RNA sequence: ACUGAACUCCUCACACCCAAUUGGACCAAUCUAUCACCCUAUAGAAGAACUAAUGUUAGUAUAAGUAACAUGAAAACAUUCU
């Protein structure tokens, strides 16, 4: 098994210098063995990826998949350790940078069929990561407009050249 | 009928991950006035609810311990009086509920 | 199709669905207060305004008495009905039960509905209450208000 | 093959040739080892023609480093930057000088697909051809159909 | 586990090279590699640029101030390429204004002085340098050698080759070397220019020639949004030069930049410069 | 020119800046304790004249700074972007209080700022315009208002709906860009050298350092454009949803100099009314 | 550096904890310079462990920084005096002087304030219970 | 007239397009002899090479988060009711 998200909270970076840009803040977190399938618990993952940590834990509240309930716990405890261990000075200055929800170890039972025959049941695990990044979350990618999109279209156009030849 | 050929994930992540599958932010979500938790517009507050049934369960325990045994429902109306409390002129004819907390607040 | 179909199919059929309805119905009688599926509580809550007409109706009405002892399977609230409720909404005419949503129950998310009955001695539920007239919004209608009297 | 291959287009590193030409190849490393019949052509090759090819090519400086080697290697290092590493392994000692040579007539640019045998910085002189060439004009520029 | 040694050695070196490849060490400048020999790679530099440079020249061109003070700083705990360089940079720029002006009599001062600084710039100097291997022989107290650097270092080089072969010969390096440069390059990708228009207009007046008329020769989708509008600069009804362009407005501004490269003789078709 | 004008009164305002911030170096801790309903007994270590009302929102969660408006420090109301000064208790005022009108004349006083600094850099350049006052009128009264004397080039000219219209798109415009509303409390010297041209604005910051104690006196900024506040402000002008420069009213009694009463009216995002309601009240607001 | 290794030896083991816990995943920047007055002993006492207790008032500097990088404590150029009282613990065969323990008296100055705004939450209270 | 092949010519290079079968030149990895000593060489050996046997074992996919499964009601969780 893999416990690289754990480590990812020991990186230390050198000192910036005076003149340089406030590094934001970054901590992971992840709860391993949760009895709930990947593939429902990716659509809250994917539910809360980029907003922020109030919107987040106001939307996992009101939602009545019972990842949610998990996910709300994970993301206190990332907050309270953002704010306890990695010097985050606001609680609510944070929001989910990355949050994904991978396969965790599964165990293999039986499933009686009708005719002595079986099928193969899979008690399904699914872990959970979340990094929460120091910041207003990053505003949404806005719908290109006609003007820029237009714009592409005619540098496409002035990108070709005489194929095939001198 | 059966599969005719294995559906590739780049349909299967076409298909579950259409907007008509991926979970719809809700935007009637608000903070109650009265003790600041997360609510739902049309919803009462989880906390303040979760206050008035704890105070309901506890007056009903004292009902259950006024009236002593199943099929025993008063004809008469019910008054529940705190502590340093004492029944008012519209009180009286109406049997007392006496409960050992001071008034709630938001009881009145 | 349901055009027009305006009671729900509950419970096991129509004699099961009259069942649990006079469950709930015995249960808010008792109680004056109830935790129910929201669908259910909807239901209810007509046959609880009846109750309380058929209670109005009076102790010594045959047909009331009648109805009243069908409906609530513990008959130690026939008193209370006829004694309690109806003197209570004698005034009223109507809306003697306040039905509210609730958060959805946490076994299987339901939709959960609390129904009570008006003027019971239980503490008060968290009401929705509509923004204060002192607001922004609502001084300026008041000023729409004051000034379309002042002209006609 | 090409879609699964990067491509470049056919080019010199500094214009080698219009002033004079710049032997591109810089720098040889021949590491190769004293016992091992892996290098026997390479040790070969160090004690007959590496001379010779050093003093035919002055521009190219050229090291040699015996050291315990299971595979000898010669490691080309072109003024352009590039470097291209050639195992020597079991090779005789013609095949060597080969190879050398190749390396040293050879430029930094990488040996991908080369999409035009060509290269102009000035393909046209008479005007590269636009719609209007060929194309005779009007009194007063009227387009056709206009009433004036 | 499978006995053997050779798939081992061989799965561990594609470790390490996809390792390398994620994760590129800092760049280091070829003299802190193996296989590094200064005064072979000198002689090595200038057999290659086929001149007989004199090597102590030669390296205290190669050598920079701030090298200098980093080498002293660093002793705490050899003489700099600053003449070298401005002899250089000095021969550089008259000679490449000689050649310019015998090639391109009628080009303005302006533009040979456009043409030299262009030649002589950051990018063009570095770039050839990089080429030329100057970077690797320069010593230099931080890698990446830094442009200002690059090019000081370049220009010692070429006083180095003045002092040595003579002026002659740095002649011949420089049209090698340099003059090669803008080969391709178009005039005004060189020389950047502001209102070619009112520019064509003060060259006219100084000629002794009538403001050009400016008049549509040809147009092709006007009321589409791909239009092509080819616009004439006629002087005294004679044509000058025409251009195209999206709008009137920039196939006026084309014409006017191809009357000045027609004016100026550095036409697309000119006669190709002689090695 | 109005643009140096402009200029240097955005020069002075951050020297201003500058010299306060400088007189409070270093980090001194103030205790400020939630006292508000909600959240009960929390308190904050913060910055002496540094933090803010907002940095307190935004300790709490999120939804108290999308909520609140104004700020009761030791039951003064204060802006939400003001620094504070020494520990104290602190309850956080949205639009929807039970007694929500502090809030109400903050916003009132913002829209009208807002609509000050369109009406300045509306007209052409020919014609000069000078910014008299912000009449507090009642929320009651149906409309902000704003008294500015125009040219007398202009004396006899009135706005189009058309030129109203514009006037709503560049307070609109001013929305969108969201800018903050800054606050200083600068003493009555340093106003009087940002506002010497102006004799309004000049007999305004004497008559506010009368009122007060010492001679402080509220400037406040949204963006290049510097007021004096008759009391606390909004936050940020993206508060404003709903903003209409309704009409402009010559005052009767104008010997003088031609006083014009700008009237318009504003609902915030809380506050949102529908299309109707709002034409209503685009009505009334003409008066 | 976080040479663990040195500091065991240097300090007590009662100490290393207090050395190096809280300073976990931080960089810290500390620094001497010169002394304002010469360190004395202050009292001495004693399976047997002595004990030293010496008075020092020196000049120093903190720069303590974050995970990344970011001062969250003390200027790393402006140096401050400070007096500690410390206490080395010997062992009594091969055991040498370390640091003990830090006396800080209840006089002693407050410390430096901090760089970063904090909230210290009040009773979380369930429903049933009321604030007070 | 032109277009038109892997035919033919042209620059360079040539052993480098037939099933079963047959001849030949090389060779991956392993061990042994002796070398070598950032991966090897000359030889001797052999459980010496897998895109295919409804191949065997293990893992994970697809069908699919689908088929299918479950807890009578209220409540003081005492209790009562259907
Ligand atoms: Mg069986
Ligand atoms: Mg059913
Ligand atoms: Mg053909
Ligand atoms: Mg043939
Ligand atoms: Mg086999
Ligand atoms: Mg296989
Ligand atoms: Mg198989
Ligand atoms: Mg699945
Ligand atoms: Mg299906
Ligand atoms: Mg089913
Ligand atoms: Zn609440």
């Amino acid at each position: 098994i893999s416990r690289k998200w754990e480590k990812k909270n020991k990186i230390v970076y050198p000192p910036q210098l005076p003149g340089e840009p406030r590094r934001p803040a970054e901590i992971y977190h992840c709860r391993r063995q949760i009895k709930y399938s990947k593939d429902k618990m990716w659509y809250l993952a994917k539910l809360i990826r980029g907003m922020s940590i109030d919107q987040a834990l106001a939307q996992l509240e009101f939602n009545d998949k019972k990842g949610a309930k998990i996910i709300k716990e994970v993301l206190l405890e990332a907050q309270d350790m953002a704010v306890r261990d990695h010097n985050v000075e606001f609680r609510s200055n944070l929001y989910i940078a990355e949050s994904t929800s991978g396969r965790g170890q599964c165990l293999k039972r039986i499933r009686y069929h009708g005719r002595g025959r079986f099928g193969i049941m899979e008690k399904v695990y699914c872990h959970y990561f979340v990094k929460l990044v120091e910041g207003p979350p990053p505003p949404p990618e806005p719908p290109k407009t006609a003007v820029a999109h237009a714009k592409e279209y005619i540098q496409q156009l002035r990108s070709r050249t005489i194929v095939h030849t001198l | 009928a059966a599969p005719k050929n294995r559906r590739t994930i780049e349909v299967n992540r076409c298909r579950r991950r259409n907007p008509q599958k991926l979970i719809k932010v809700k935007n009637n979500i608000d903070v109650c006035p009265e003790c600041g938790h997360l609510k739902q517009k049309h919803v009462l507050c989880a906390y303040c609810y979760e206050k008035v049934c704890k105070e309901t369960a506890e007056i009903r325990r004292q009902i259950g311990k006024q009236e002593g045994g199943p099929f025993k429902a008063p004809t008469i109306e019910t008054v529940v009086l705190y502590t340093g409390e004492t029944p008012s002129e519209q009180d009286q004819g109406k049997r007392i509920i006496e409960r050992d907390r001071k008034r709630p607040s938001w009881f009145t | 199709i349901s055009h027009g179909r305006v009671f729900r199919r509950m419970g096991l059929g129509p004699e099961s669905r009259i069942h649990l309805l006079r469950n709930l119905l015995t249960g808010l009688v008792r109680h004056e207060r109830i935790e129910a599926p929201w669908a259910r509580v909807d239901e209810m809550r007509g046959y609880a305004e009846k109750l309380i007409d058929y209670g109005k109706l009076g102790d010594t009405n045959e047909r009331a008495m009648r109805m009243a002892d069908f409906w609530l399977t513990e008959k130690d609230l026939i008193p209370k009905l006829f004694q309690v409720l109806a003197p209570r909404y004698k005034d009223q005419t109507g809306g003697y039960t306040r039905m509210l949503q609730i958060p959805n129950r946490s076994l299987d998310r339901a939709k959960m509905a609390v129904i009570e009955y008006k003027g019971n001695c239980l503490p008060p539920l968290p009401l929705p209450r509509r923004d204060s007239h002192l607001t922004l919004l609502n001084q300026l209608l008041q000023g729409l208000r004051q000034d379309l009297r002042q002209s006609q | 093959t090409a879609r699964g291959t990067p491509s470049r287009f056919l080019a010199s590193v500094l214009h080698n040739g219009l002033g004079r030409y710049v032997q591109q190849l810089q720098r040889l490393s021949f590491s190769v080892s004293r016992d091992g019949a892996s290098s026997r052509g390479a040790r070969e090759f160090v004690e007959r023609e590496v001379i010779d090819f050093a003093r035919r090519n002055p521009g190219v400086v050229i090291y040699v480093n015996s050291r315990p080697c299971c595979v000898p290697r010669v490691v080309a290092e072109y003024l352009n930057g590039a470097v291209r590493e050639e195992s020597i392994h079991c090779k005789s000692v013609e095949e060597i000088s080969t190879l050398v040579q190749k390396l040293a007539d050879q430029s930094g640019l990488d040996v991908i697909r080369i999409r035009k045998p060509f290269h102009t910085d000035n393909p046209s002189i008479q005007g590269q051809w636009h719609p209007f060439t060929n194309k005779p004009t009007t009194f007063r520029g009227l387009r056709p159909r206009e009433v004036q | 586990v499978k006995k053997g040694f050779r798939a081992a050695f061989r799965f561990q070196k594609e470790l390490e090279r996809q390792r390398l490849l994620r994760c590129p060490p800092p760049p280091v400048r070829r003299s802190e590699k193996p296989n590094w020999d200064y005064h072979a790679e000198i002689q090595a530099f200038g057999h290659r640029l086929q001149e007989n440079f004199s090597l102590d020249l030669l390296k205290t061109a190669f050598v920079n101030s701030c090298y200098i003070k980093s080498e002293e700083a660093k002793r705490q705990q050899l003489k700099s390429n600053q003449e070298l360089s401005e002899q250089g940079t000095s021969f550089s720029q008259t000679c490449l204004t000689q050649f310019l002006e015998d090639e391109y009599p009628d080009m303005p001062t302006e533009g040979i002085k456009n043409l030299v600084d262009f030649l002589t710039g950051e990018e063009v100097v570095c770039h050839v340098a990089r080429n030329l291997a100057v970077e690797q022989l320069t010593l230099s107290e931080e890698f990446p050698v830094p442009p200002a650097v690059l090019q000081q270092t370049f220009f010692a080089v070429i006083g180095a080759l003045l002092q040595s072969s003579g002026p002659e010969r740095t002649a011949l390096f420089i049209r090698d070397f340099l003059i090669t440069q803008m080969t391709g390059k178009e005039l005004f990708e060189m020389w950047k220019i502001i209102n070619p228009m009112g520019l064509l207009v003060e060259e006219l007046k100084k000629r002794n020639v009538s403001a050009p008329e400016s008049r549509l020769t040809r147009q092709s989708g006007g009321t589409t949004a791909l239009p092509l509008y080819f616009v004439g600069l006629y002087c005294d009804k004679k044509l000058i030069a025409e251009g195209p362009g999206e709008t009137v407005l920039v196939a006026e501004e084309e014409a006017a930049r191809v009357a000045l490269r027609k004016l100026y003789g550095f036409t697309e078709n000119r006669r190709p410069w002689n090695y | 020119s109005p643009t140096e004008l402009t200029e240097m009164r955005n020069d002075l305002f951050n020297k201003e800046k500058a010299r306060q911030l400088s007189l409070t170096p270093r980090t001194e801790k103030i205790e400020v304790k939630h006292v508000g309903k909600t959240d009960p007994g929390t308190v904050f270590v913060m910055n002496k004249n540094i933090s803010t009302p907002y940095s307190c929102a935004m300790h709490l969660s999120e939804w108290y700074c999308r909520k609140s408006i104004l700020a009761l420090v030791d039951g003064q109301p204060w802006d939400m972007y003001k620094p504070l000064t020494k520990s104290c208790e602190i309850k956080f005022l949205t639009f929807k209080d039970c007694d929500p009108g502090e809030v109400n004349k903050a916003y009132w006083r913002s829209c009208a700022m807002m609509m000050g600094c369109v009406i300045e850099r509306a007209f052409k350049d020919e014609y000069m315009v000078n910014l008299v006052r912000a009449p507090e009128v009642p929320v009651i009264s149906g409309a902000f208002c704003y008294d500015v004397v125009l040219d007398s080039k202009l004396d006899e000219w009135m706005p189009t709906k058309e030129n109203l219209r514009s006037f709503t798109k560049d307070a609109h415009a001013l929305i969108y860009k969201d800018l903050p509303f800054e606050t200083l409390e600068v003493e009555a010297k340093v106003a009087l050298e940002i506002f010497q041209h102006s004799k309004y604005k000049v007999d305004f910051i004497e008559e506010k350092a009368s009122q007060n104690p010492e001679r402080i006196v509220k400037l406040h900024r949204i963006g290049d454009f510097i007021d004096v506040s008759e009391g606390p402000l909004i936050p940020r002008t993206s508060i404003c949803f709903q903003y209409e420069v309704s009409a402009v009213h010559n005052l009767q009694p104008t010997q003088p100099s031609l006083i014009r009463r700008f009237q318009g009216v504003s609902l915030p995002v809380h506050l949102r009314a529908h299309f109707t309601i709002w034409d209503k009240l685009l009505e009334r607001s003409r008066k | 550096n976080s040479d663990h290794d040195r500091l065991h030896t240097l300090v007590t083991e009662h100490c290393f904890p207090d050395m190096t816990w809280d300073i976990k995943y931080k960089t810290v920047r500390w620094s001497f310079v010169e002394s304002l007055e010469p360190s004395h002993v202050v009292q001495v006492r004693c399976n047997v462990y002595g004990q030293i207790t010496v008075r020092m008032h020196t000049r120093q500097t903190l720069a303590i920084y974050d995970r990344f990088g970011r001062l969250m404590y003390g200027q790393e150029d402006v140096p401050k005096d400070v007096l500690e009282y410390v206490v080395f613990e010997k062992q009594l065969p091969y055991g040498s002087w370390r640091m003990h323990t830090k006396i800080v008296p209840p006089w002693a100055p407050p410390k430096q304030p901090i760089l970063k705004t904090v909230m210290i939450p009040g009773p979380q209270l369930k429903p049933e219970e009321e604030y007070e």
